[PDB]
C-alpha cells in the first residue's frame, strides 16, 4: 500500500493530511484497560485508521462496567473485557484489524507496539514498569485515569520526537509590493501578512533578486501587521516588482521525561486556567489514591465515606511536607478538594470519559505522525461545578450507594434521585449526525429519558453517506442510504435496551417551514433543548423558539481539531443570537470574470461555468418549451436577458445527435474560453497597456494572462473535454462511449484532430469592466426572432445535472478541476487537484472524531446543571478547544442584558407581557396604564401599524373596540389562519414621566 | 506601562502595551490595528471570565505578562 | 522644505514637498493635490506600521529622503 481511502476518510484527511494518515497506518497501537475509558480511546483511534488495535483487559464484565463501556451488554457478564469488546470495535472500520493481547506476564511482548495506552485499569506500579520499558525501548506511552468528576493524562513520547506541524493550520501566504534592501517586505494593499516572529517564508515571482525565489528560507522579523523584515538582500540584486512569499513550517524536535522523573517534577499543561492552582493539588492527590490502594488491597476509597477521605487527605499531607516544593513553600493542601476526590473515587461519569476519551485518541494520533503538539505532559482536570446542590440532591453513604443497576457509579457521584430526575427528562435534540451521535451514546449512557416521564426527541432530515461512517460511529456499510435519525436510535437502544420506546425519530428539518409539526404544545412540553448542527441558521433558529418558549438550550461546534460549547439558560444568560461570528468572505465579481490570481478564484468561475453548461441551461430550455409566456416574462423580469435567451438559442442550434458532437461541442468551448475569450481581454488590455496615470495596467495583483493551445496529452485539457462531452450526452439523453470504460485519448484525439477550428476575431466595441463599482454590466429582437417556436420540439426535453461532489463517478468534480486548472494555465496559477478542488468548490467541513467525542462530553457536564436548574451564572461554563495545540479555556456566560421602565426592571431577552385571549384594543392600552404604568403610543403585528396614540377619532373608534385578531384583519385584509396560537406584538410607550421607554414585547395566547 | 499577551485559537501570539486602566473597548480596538478583526466579533477570555466592553483590565485583575485568550465559535459537526 | 516619497502597489513612486513637523493628515491632503486621490482613502504606512492622523512626521522619525508606502482601502477589483 500507500494508499488512502478518500470515499471513507474524505473530512478526516481535510485534517490530517495524507503524510499523517501514512504513518498512522504503520502504526501499531496497544490499549491496556476496557472500561469506557479505553473504549471511548480504541473507538476513535480504530476510526481514525491505524495498522492495529490491539487490547488487553483479562478482567471479567460486571454490572458496574455498564456505566460508560457502550459496548458492553448485560448478556456480557461474566466474560472478559477484552473478548467481548474485540468483535464491536472491529466493525467500526473494516481496514482496521482488532487483536485481542491474552496476557501481559511478560513485559517483552510490548516491542510489538508503536504506542501504549495505559488507562485505569492499570496500576501505578505496574505504569511506571511499563513506562520504563516503553521510554527505554523508543515506544511512545501515554496513561489516562478517570475518578467521578476528576480525570488525567500522562503523556511520554520519548527521548526524540519531531513535530512535522504545530497547528494543522494553512500556511500563510501574501502578495508582496516591495523589499527594500534591508529586507523590508511590504504587503500588496490592505493585505495583512498575519506572520509571527520567527516564523520561516520562502519565496516566488520576486523580479529584480532572484536567488531569493530557490526556496531558501529566510526568518521573519515582524515590523508591523503590514510588513515584516528577512535582512539584508544586497547580496542578492535589487527589487524591481512582484513576489509572493509562503510560509514554510520547519521540523521541531522535542524530548519527553519518564514517568518517574515527571511523578516528583511534573511539566503541568492547564485544563481551566481559573484553576490553575488545582493541577498541583490534584497530582498530589492521584498519587495520593495510588497509595490508598496499596494500603488496602488494591480498593479505591468508598463511595462519599468520612474514614477513608480523611485517609487521603493525610497521604496527601504527608507529600507536601516530603516535597514542599510541589505545592510551594507555604502552601496549604487543598482539603474540600481532596475529599472529594475521595468520594468519587470510583465514580465513572460518560462526559469525563468522553473528554479524556477524545483527547487521549488525538494524542495517540500525535505520537503516530509528528502531526500537531503533543500534550507536554501531565493534564488534570475537574468539573466539580456539575455537582447539584446538596439541599436539593442531598449526597452520603446512604443516597450514593449501589442499587445493582448499570448506573450504580454515576449514583456513586450525584445520589440516586438525582439519577431519576435524568431518567425523567423530556428533551430535543436537533441533529443525528456526528454530534448527534455521540450525544445519544452519552444521553443512552446516562438513562437520559428512559423514565416513565421522560423521553427523546430526535429530528435530521438527512441520509447516512459513506463520508459519515468515519465520525458517526452507530452507523455501518450496510446503513448507507437510511435515515440518521431512525439508525442512530435503533443502534443506542441496542446499547442500552431502557430506552426500548422511548426515542421518537423523526426526520423533519427545523426552521419556519415546519412549525406545524414542532408547534406549541411540542416546545412547552421540553424540559429542555440540545443542537447538534452544522449551519448557523438552523443554530439561529433553534436559539430563537428557545428564547420564545424559554428552554434552555445547549450549544455546540467542531471545525477539525477546534471545539467550542455555549449554554443558554432562560432568565440568566445571552442567547446564542445575541452575538456575531465573522461572516463569509466575498470574492469581487471583477475579479471572478476577468482578473483571478488564486486557485480559489478559478474553481467559482468552473464552479459557475458548470452550473450555466449542464444545469441553468437544461432549464431554461425546458421552461421556454412548456410555457408559451417565457419570453415575455424574461424580457420583463430577468437582469440579464441577454444571457437567459442565448442559452436557449445555443442549446437548441447545436443539438448533438452522437457521443462525437458531444466531443466536438466540449473541444471548442476549450477554444472559446482558454484561447478566444483570452485573447479578447489581452485585445482590450495589451501586456504594455497603461492607465489613466501613466501606470501599467497588468500590476498589483493582475497577472497577465496568455492563450491556451489544446493538448491532448495535457491532464486538465483531456479532462475538460472528456467531462464536457459525457456532461453533455446526459443533457441531451445521448449514450457515452466511456460509458462501460475509461475514456480512450486516441478516440478522443481521432475526432478533435479532423474538426476545424475557427479562428479569433476581436470585436472592438466590446467593454470589460475593471472595479465592481463601475459599469456596465436592437439585438434582444432579433434574438428573440431566432428561437425555433416549441410546435418543432414536440416532446423534447433536457435532463439537467444537480452537483453532486461526493460521487466520483459523475465527472462533476472531474470537470470543474480540470475547467479550474486550464484558467489557472491562462494566469500562470498553479493547478490544484481533485481533492483540492472538491475541497472549495464541494464547501466542505474538515472534521474527525476525536473533537466530536471530547466536545459531545464537555456539553454533557454542563447538562447537569440544567437537571438542577442552576440559577447561579458563575456555576455554567462555555468552553473553547482546540486539540491540535493542544489549548482548553472556559468563560463564565454573559448575563442577559436588562431593562428598566417605571423603577421596575425586566429581561431585554427573555421577559414578555403574555396576555390571555383576543383582547380587545381598548382593554389592552387600559391594562397597560393600570398594571404596568405604562402608556401605549404604537402597537404593530409584523410589518403592520394596528394602533397609534396619534391617531384621529374616526380611525380609533373603527379599532378601539375589536379584538386583537380582528383589529389585525382590519388593517391587513387578511384574516389569522386557525393553526395560529399566538401573536407577537410590538409596541412602544411612554411611562409614568411622559418619556419613551424600552419595554419587552407582547404575546397574545389565542 | 505593561505588556500582556494575547493567543489566539490558530496558536499565534499577538503582544500589546497598555496601561492598566485601558477599558476591554481600547484592546479590542488595538487587536483591530493588529488582526484586522472587528471588536464586535472578537471575543477574548480570561481566568474563567469573558471580557465585557464596558469595563477596565484592572475589573478582571489583569496585570502585566498576563495571556489572554481570542476564541471562535465553529459552525460544524 | 523637504522632500519624501510615498510608493504605491503599481510601483509609482509619488514625490511630495513637506516639513518634519507635518500632520498625517496633512501628507494625505498634500497627495490628494497631486495626484487626486482623496484623504479618506489613504493608508499610509511607514516601517511596517499604519501611520495614525494626528501625529507629525517627526513623530515616526521619518526623514527627508525617506520612503512610506501608499495602500487604497480595499475594494473592488
Ligand atoms: O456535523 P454533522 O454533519 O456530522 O451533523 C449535522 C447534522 O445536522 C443535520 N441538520 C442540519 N440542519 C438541520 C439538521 N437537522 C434538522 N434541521 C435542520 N435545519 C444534518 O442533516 C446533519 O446530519
Amino acid at each position: 500500500a500507500g494508499e488512502i481511502d478518500e470515499s471513507l476518510y474524505s473530512r478526516q484527511l481535510y485534517v490530517l493530511g495524507k503524510e499523517a494518515m501514512l504513518k498512522m497506518q504503520t502504526s501499531n497501537v496497544l490499549i491496556l484497560g476496557l472500561k469506557g475509558l479505553g473504549v471511548e480511546i480504541a473507538k476513535n483511534v480504530v476510526l481514525a485508521g491505524v495498522k492495529s488495535m490491539t487490547v488487553f483487559d483479562p478482567e471479567p464484565v460486571q454490572l458496574a462496567d455498564l456505566s460508560t463501556q457502550f459496548f458492553l451488554t448485560e448478556k456480557d457478564i461474566g466474560q472478559k473485557r477484552g473478548d467481548v469488546t474485540r468483535a464491536k470495535l472491529a466493525e467500526l472500520n473494516a481496514y482496521v484489524p482488532v487483536n485481542v493481547l491474552d496476557s501481559l506476564d511478560d513485559v517483552t511482548q510490548l516491542s510489538q507496539f508503536q504506542v501504549v495506552v495505559a488507562t485505569d485499569t492499570v496500576s501505578l506500579e505496574d505504569k511506571v514498569k511499563i513506562n520504563e520499558f516503553c521510554h527505554s525501548s523508543g515506544i511512545r506511552f501515554i496513561s489516562s485515569e478517570t475518578r467521578g468528576l476528576f480525570g488525567n493524562t500522562f503523556v511520554d513520547l520519548g527521548d526524540e520526537f519531531t513535530v512535522l506541524d504545530p497547528t494543522g493550520e494553512e500556511p500563510r501566504t501574501g502578495m508582496v509590493s516591495d523589499i527594500e534592501p534591508d529586507g523590508t517586505v511590504t504587503m500588496l494593499d490592505d493585505n495583512r501578512h498575519g506572520l509571527e516572529d520567527g516564523n520561516f517564508v520562502r519565496f516566488s515571482e520576486v523580479e529584480g533578486l532572484d536567488k531569493l525565489n530557490d526556496g531558501t528560507l529566510f526568518k521573519v522579523e515582524v515590523l508591523g501587521p503590514f510588513a515584516f523584515r528577512i535582512g539584508s538582500v544586497k547580496e542578492y540584486g535589487e527589487y524591481k516588482k512582484g513576489g509572493i512569499f509562503t510560509e514554510v513550517k520547519v521540523p521541531r524536535k522535542i524530548s519527553f521525561k519518564s514517568l518517574k522523573q515527571q511523578l516528583s517534577n511534573p511539566e503541568f499543561v492547564f485544563s481551566d486556567f481559573a484553576k490553575f492552582d488545582r493541577a498541583a493539588q490534584l497530582h498530589l492527590g492521584f498519587q495520593a489514591l495510588h497509595q490508598f490502594a496499596v494500603r488496602h488491597n488494591g480498593e479505591l476509597p468508598r463511595t462519599m465515606n468520612d474514614e477513608d477521605a480523611n485517609e487521603l487527605i493525610k497521604l496527601v499531607t504527608d507529600l507536601s511536607v516530603q516535597q514542599p516544593e510541589v505545592l510551594g513553600e507555604g502552601v496549604d493542601v487543598n482539603e474540600d478538594l481532596i475529599k472529594e476526590l475521595s468520594y468519587q473515587a470510583r465514580g465513572d461519569i460518560p462526559g469525563v470519559v468522553a473528554f479524556f476519551g477524545g483527547l487521549v485518541a488525538q494524542e495517540v494520533l500525535k505520537a503516530c505522525s509528528g502531526k500537531f503538539t503533543p500534550l507536554k505532559q501531565f493534564m488534570y482536570f475537574d468539573s466539580l461545578e456539575s455537582l447539584p446542590d446538596p439541599k436539593n440532591f442531598p449526597r452520603n453513604e446512604k443516597t450514593t450507594q449501589p442499587v445493582n443497576s448499570r448506573y450504580d457509579n454515576q449514583i456513586a457521584v450525584f445520589g440516586l434521585d438525582f439519577q431519576k430526575k435524568i431518567a425523567n427528562s423530556k428533551v430535543f435534540l436537533v441533529g443525528s449526525g456526528a454530534i448527534g451521535c455521540e450525544m445519544l451514546k452519552n444521553w443512552a449512557l446516562l438513562g437520559l429519558g428512559s423514565g416513565s416521564d421522560g423521553y427523546i426527541v430526535v429530528t435530521d432530515n438527512d441520509s447516512i453517506e459513506k463520508s459519515n461512517l468515519n465520525r458517526q460511529f452507530l452507523f455501518r456499510p450496510k446503513d448507507v442510504g437510511k435515515n440518521k435519525s431512525e439508525v442512530a436510535a435503533e443502534a443506542v437502544c441496542a446499547m442500552n435496551p431502557d430506552l426500548k420506546g422511548k426515542i421518537n425519530a423523526k426526520i423533519d428539518k427545523v426552521g419556519p417551514e415546519t412549525e406545524e409539526i414542532f408547534n406549541d404544545s411540542f416546545w412547552e412540553s421540553l424540559d429542555f433543548v440540545t443542537n447538534a448542527l452544522d449551519n448557523v441558521d438552523a443554530r439561529t433558529y433553534v436559539d430563537r423558539r428557545c428564547v420564545f418558549y424559554r428552554k434552555p438550550l445547549l450549544e455546540s461546534g467542531t471545525l477539525g481539531t477546534k471545539g467550542n460549547t455555549q449554554v443558554i439558560i432562560p432568565r440568566l444568560t445571552e442567547s446564542y443570537s445575541s452575538s456575531r461570528d465573522p461572516p463569509e468572505k466575498s470574492i469581487p465579481l471583477c475579479t471572478l470574470r476577468s482578473f483571478p490570481n488564486k486557485i480559489d478564484h478559478t474553481i467559482a468561475w468552473a464552479k459557475s461555468l458548470f452550473q450555466g453548461y449542464f444545469t441553468d441551461s437544461a432549464e431554461n430550455v425546458n421552461m421556454y418549451l412548456t410555457q408559451p409566456n417565457f419570453v415575455e416574462q424574461t424580457l420583463k423580469q430577468s437582469g440579464d436577458v441577454k444571457g437567459v435567451l442565448e442559452s436557449i438559442s445555443d442549446s437548441l442550434s447545436s443539438k448533438p445527435h452522437n457521443f462525437e458532437d458531444c466531443i466536438k461541442w466540449a473541444r471548442l468551448e476549450f477554444e472559446k474560453k482558454f484561447n478566444h475569450d483570452i485573447k479578447q481581454l489581452l485585445f482590450n488590455f495589451p501586456k504594455d497597456a497603461k492607465t489613466s496615470n501613466g501606470e501599467p495596467f497588468w500590476s498589483g495583483a493582475k497577472r497577465a494572462p496568455t492563450p491556451l493551445e489544446f493538448d491532448i496529452y495535457n491532464n486538465d485539457h483531456f479532462h475538460f473535454v472528456v467531462a464536457g462531452a459525457s456532461l453533455r450526452a446526459y443533457n441531451y439523453g445521448i449514450k457515452s462511449d466511456d460509458s462501460n470504460s475509461k475514456p480512450n485519448v486516441d478516440e478522443y484525439k481521432s475526432v478533435i484532430d479532423h474538426m476545424i477550428i475557427p479562428e479569433f476575431t476581436p470585436n472592438a466595441n466590446l467593454k470589460i469592466q475593471v472595479n465592481d463599482d463601475d459599469p456596465d454590466p436592437d439585438e434582444i429582437d432579433q434574438l428573440v426572432s431566432s428561437l425555433p417556436d416549441p410546435s418543432t420540439l414536440a416532446g423534447f426535453k433536457l435532463e439537467p445535472v444537480d452537483f453532486e461532489k461526493d460521487d466520483d463517478t459523475n465527472h462533476h468534480i472531474e470537470f470543474i478541476t480540470a475547467c479550474s486548472n486550464c484558467r489557472a494555465q491562462n494566469y500562470f496559477i498553479e493547478t490544484a487537484d481533485r481533492q483540492k478542488t472538491k475541497f472549495i468548490a464541494g464547501r466542505i467541513i474538515p472534521a474527525i472524531a476525536t473533537t466530536t467525542s471530547l466536545v459531545t462530553g464537555l456539553v454533557n457536564l454542563e447538562l447537569y446543571k440544567l437537571i438542577d436548574n442552576k440559577t447561579d451564572i458563575e456555576q455554567y461554563k462555555n468552553g473553547f478547544v482546540n486539540l491540535a495545540l493542544p489549548f482548553f479555556g472556559f468563560s463564565e456566560p454573559i448575563a442577559s442584558p436588562k431593562g428598566e421602565y417605571n423603577n421596575k426592571k425586566y429581561d431585554k431577552i427573555w421577559d414578555r407581557f403574555d396576555i390571555k385571549g383576543d383582547i380587545k384594543l381598548s382593554d389592552l392600552i387600559e391594562h397597560f396604564e393600570k398594571d404596568e404604568g405604562l402608556e401605549i403610543t404604537m402597537l404593530s403585528y409584523g410589518v403592520s401599524l394596528l394602533y397609534a396614540s396619534f391617531f384621529p377619532p374616526k380611525k380609533l373608534k373603527e379599532r378601539l373596540n375589536l379584538p386583537i385578531t380582528q383589529l389585525v384583519k382590519l388593517v391587513t385584509k387578511k384574516d389569522i389562519p386557525a393553526h395560529v396560537s399566538t401573536m407577537i406584538l410590538e409596541i412602544c410607550a411612554d411611562d409614568k414621566e411622559g418619556e419613551d421607554v424600552e419595554v419587552p414585547f407582547i404575546t397574545i395566547h389565542l | 506601562a505593561m505588556q500582556i499577551f494575547v493567543k489566539t485559537l490558530t496558536g499565534k501570539t499577538i503582544t500589546l502595551e497598555v496601561e492598566s486602566s485601558d477599558t476591554i473597548d481600547n484592546v479590542k480596538s488595538k487587536i483591530q490595528d493588529k488582526e484586522g478583526i472587528p471588536p464586535d466579533q472578537q471575543r477574548l477570555i480570561f481566568a474563567g471570565k469573558q471580557l465585557e466592553d464596558g469595563r477596565t483590565l484592572s475589573d478582571y485583575n489583569i496585570q502585566k505578562e498576563s495571556t489572554l485568550h481570542l476564541v471562535l465559535r465553529l459552525r460544524g459537526g
